[PDB]
């Protein structure tokens, strides 16, 4: 009250949010093609077997152990929730 | 009036930072709390002077009832029309606001964030490119400053010598200056020499330019000018002054 | 030479070479394309070089500014040092040229703290352009959006005052169509899966195609691999899956 | 005011940058999140597998 | 010297915020590149994501 003012954020924490959500949406439904060109729909098992490939490993080790792959990224989520719940000191 | 519950004994407040917040009034025992009289920074909106004299003006931080009167919460907004619609923002005016000069008047309006989508997902389709493009892009970077030297002995004493016998009392202050801006001189050397000089040798395209039907007139040097610059090397050394 | 070198640059990307060779007018006509677009772009809008004329405009303001501040007082009786030692004896003069040596003094330290921020920025963007030299243009980057919005090609060099322009060559799909694809096929209780593409099916037989354009084939014992039964995939489909020998020991 | 006056153009500068800093909060804000295009929207069933 | 104590006070609080607004600045570049490396696509670079 000095002089000192505060001049608010162009984007709003709502269009923030719409920004991530878009980013997710993205991800999720094409894979890292919308970040290159238009954005190519593929189902997520496959472009999840596309990242095993480009890590090294086969897509059969995907397609095999889906179920597993999915129960192990749930739970890794869930125990970010977890985490981010119980320590206040990670931000 | 204020509801600041003092003691008996206590005449005026303060607030968190040491500001006289409250008084007590001589010959009352009403408790009268001080604000300061309402301010705050005054922006002007306009588009370019050869499109328009029109202008908006924004008062920043204040309420439209302490000073077509549209209230956001950047500040109060006064000359533009707020506007159900949503486009790119043009003018950023804050929170979210946004304004431009459309068909005319100045109007304000809510930024959109870009072309709603929907992928059309579903769990055994794919899409998958039947063509493509070739696209170039260009971006720039700079890479150097101007070298600037600045001596203080004719700097801050215009060739007095009572003056600078005054300044040699400071110590080496203008010493330091000097050694920061040589560094600042030689570090802009370093950084046009990290871009550029990253070839060992001198490398030359042959006289027949046959790339395969590949073009590149527009990129490669051009020798009928004196200078030795291809045209987009012209052109941007044309704009840039 | 140079389409075989850009074959490189395909095979880099994902694309099979033979699609450049099939193309090579075609892209050999957007390439020139899009080099012509380029001087009309930078031709007819000014904002593109913005960043070296901000860089200009700033170190000519802070010039002009340190110039300006000589002629304030700071206090003293007069700007001018000729003025207060001529007007007043040194005695008491020397106050007046103490105060006006301490403005001057704390302006020129002001402009190079200035200076030193400004010039810390401007050496991480030479690194950051030092970066994209070696990584684009001596190179071809898989990183994304580094040298350019799509798949990076290739990037020229062009010199710029005060600065570096770089000409990004990318690769972009342009047309899409939709079509239906399985995880896996399986032939004789053997499941089957793409070696180094997809299975897309156009609405009575499948093919194998590439990820990055359409080039269908035939699913053959070549372009696929055996790994497990038909019982493990989630989504796994019925087709022939063809074997070149067999016509070979027919014949 | 009027002995500030005599200082010179402090207060530009002083203004010019923090005026600068603001609008580079924005800019970092802006090269961070607005990278997409376009708003796409998950479907509404999520069969992700 | 009312004024002199407090321009100098100002000009320091303007400095230290240039200096740590360059810093943000340069956590927000990173945080644009790691965007638009891992978000957008798969990253090789090792602990980079
Ligand atoms: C690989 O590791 C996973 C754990 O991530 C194993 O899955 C677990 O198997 C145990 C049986 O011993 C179950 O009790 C757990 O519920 C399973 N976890 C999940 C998330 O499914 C899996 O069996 C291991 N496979 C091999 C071949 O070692
Ligand atoms: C892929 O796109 C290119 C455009 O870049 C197509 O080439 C065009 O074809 C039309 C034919 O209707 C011509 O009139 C244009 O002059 C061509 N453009 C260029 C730059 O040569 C090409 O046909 C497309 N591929 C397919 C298979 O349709
Ligand atoms: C490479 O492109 C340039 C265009 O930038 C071509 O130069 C053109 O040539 C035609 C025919 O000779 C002229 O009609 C144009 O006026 C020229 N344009 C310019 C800007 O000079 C050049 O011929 C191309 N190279 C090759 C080998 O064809
Ligand atoms: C899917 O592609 C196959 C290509 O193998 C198409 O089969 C051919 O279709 C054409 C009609 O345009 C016939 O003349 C050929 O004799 C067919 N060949 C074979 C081996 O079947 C098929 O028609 C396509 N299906 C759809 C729905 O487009
Ligand atoms: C792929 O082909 C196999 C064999 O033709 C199919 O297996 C049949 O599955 C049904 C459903 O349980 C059984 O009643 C049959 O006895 C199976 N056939 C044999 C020979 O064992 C299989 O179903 C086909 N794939 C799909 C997705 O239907
Ligand atoms: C490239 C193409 O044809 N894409 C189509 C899309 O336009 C349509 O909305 C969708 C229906 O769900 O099917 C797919
Ligand atoms: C002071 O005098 C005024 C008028 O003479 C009167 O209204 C007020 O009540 C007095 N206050 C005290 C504390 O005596
Ligand atoms: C309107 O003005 C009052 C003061 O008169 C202020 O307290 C209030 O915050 C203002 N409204 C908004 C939305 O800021
Ligand atoms: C896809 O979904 C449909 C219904 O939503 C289901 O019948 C089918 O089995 C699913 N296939 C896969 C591979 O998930």
């Amino acid at each position: 009250f000095n002089g000192l003012t505060v001049l608010p954020p162009l984007l709003t924490d709502e269009m923030i949010a719409q920004y991530t959500s878009a980013l997710l949406a993205g991800t999720i439904t094409s894979g890292w093609t919308f970040g290159a060109g238009p954005a190519l729909q593929i189902p997520f098992p496959m472009q999840m077997a596309y990242r095993f490939n480009g890590i090294g490993v086969t897509q059969n080790v995907l397609y095999e152990n889906q179920k597993l792959i999915a129960n192990q990224f749930n739970s890794a989520i869930g125990k970010i929730q977890d985490s981010l719940s119980s320590t206040p000191s990670a931000l | 009036e204020s509801n600041k519950k003092f003691l008996p004994f206590q005449q005026f407040g303060r607030d968190i930072a040491d500001t006289t917040d409250a008084v007590r009034d001589p010959q009352t025992l009403e408790i009268l709390d001080i604000t300061p009289c309402s301010f705050g920074g005054v922006s002007v909106i306009t588009p370019g002077t050869n499109t328009s004299n029109q202008v908006a003006v924004l008062y920043q931080d204040v309420n439209c009832t302490e000073v077509n009167v549209f209230q956001t919460r950047a500040g109060c907004l006064i000359g533009a029309e707020h506007v159900n619609n949503s486009y790119e923002c043009d003018i950023p005016i804050g929170a979210g606001i946004c304004a431009s000069y459309q068909t005319q008047s100045i109007i304000a309006y809510t930024m959109s964030l870009g072309a709603e989508n929907s992928v059309a997902y579903s769990n055994n389709s794919i899409a998958i490119p039947t063509n493509f493009t070739i696209s170039v892009t260009t971006e720039i970077l700079p890479v150097s400053m101007t070298k600037t030297s600045v001596d203080c002995t004719m700097y801050i004493c215009g060739d007095s010598t009572e003056c600078s016998n005054l300044l040699l009392q400071y110590g080496s202050f203008c010493t330091q200056l000097n050694r920061a801006l040589t560094g600042i001189a030689v570090e802009q050397d370093k950084n046009t020499q990290e871009v550029f000089a990253q070839v060992k040798q001198i490398y030359k395209t042959p006289p027949i330019k046959d790339f395969g039907g590949f073009n590149f007139s527009q990129i490669l040097p051009d020798p009928s000018k004196p200078s030795k610059r291809s045209p987009i090397e012209d052109l941007l050394f044309n704009k840039v002054t | 030479p140079f389409p075989m070198q850009m074959a490189y640059r395909f095979n880099g990307i994902g694309v099979t070479q033979n699609v450049l060779y099939e193309n090579q007018k075609l892209i050999a006509n957007q390439f020139n394309s899009a080099i012509g677009k380029i001087q009309d772009s930078l031709s007819s809008t000014p904002s593109a070089l913005g960043k070296l004329q901000d860089v200009v405009n700033q170190n000519a303001q802070a010039l002009n500014t340190l110039v300006k501040q000589l002629s304030s007082n700071f206090g003293a009786i007069s700007s001018v040092l000729n003025d207060i030692l001529s007007r007043l004896d040194p005695p008491e003069a020397e106050v007046q040229i103490d105060r006006l040596i301490t403005g001057r003094l704390q302006s020129l330290q002001t402009y190079v703290t200035q200076q030193l921020i400004r010039a810390a920025e401007i050496r991480a963007s030479a690194n950051l352009a030092a970066t994209k030299m070696s990584e684009c243009v001596l190179g071809q980057s898989k990183r994304v959006d580094f040298c350019g919005k799509g798949y990076h090609l290739m990037s020229f060099p062009q010199s710029a005052p005060h600065g570096v322009v770089f000409l990004h060559v990318t690769y972009v799909p342009a047309q899409e169509k939709n079509f239906t694809t399985a995880p896996a096929i399986c032939h004789d209780g053997k499941a089957h899966f793409p070696r180094e593409g997809v299975f897309v099916s156009n609405g009575t037989h499948w093919f194998v195609t590439q990820r990055n354009f359409y080039e269908p084939q035939i699913i053959t014992t070549d372009n696929t691999f055996v790994s497990g039964n038909c019982d493990v995939v989630i989504g796994i489909v019925n087709n022939t899956v063809y074997d070149p020998l067999q016509p070979e020991l027919d014949s």
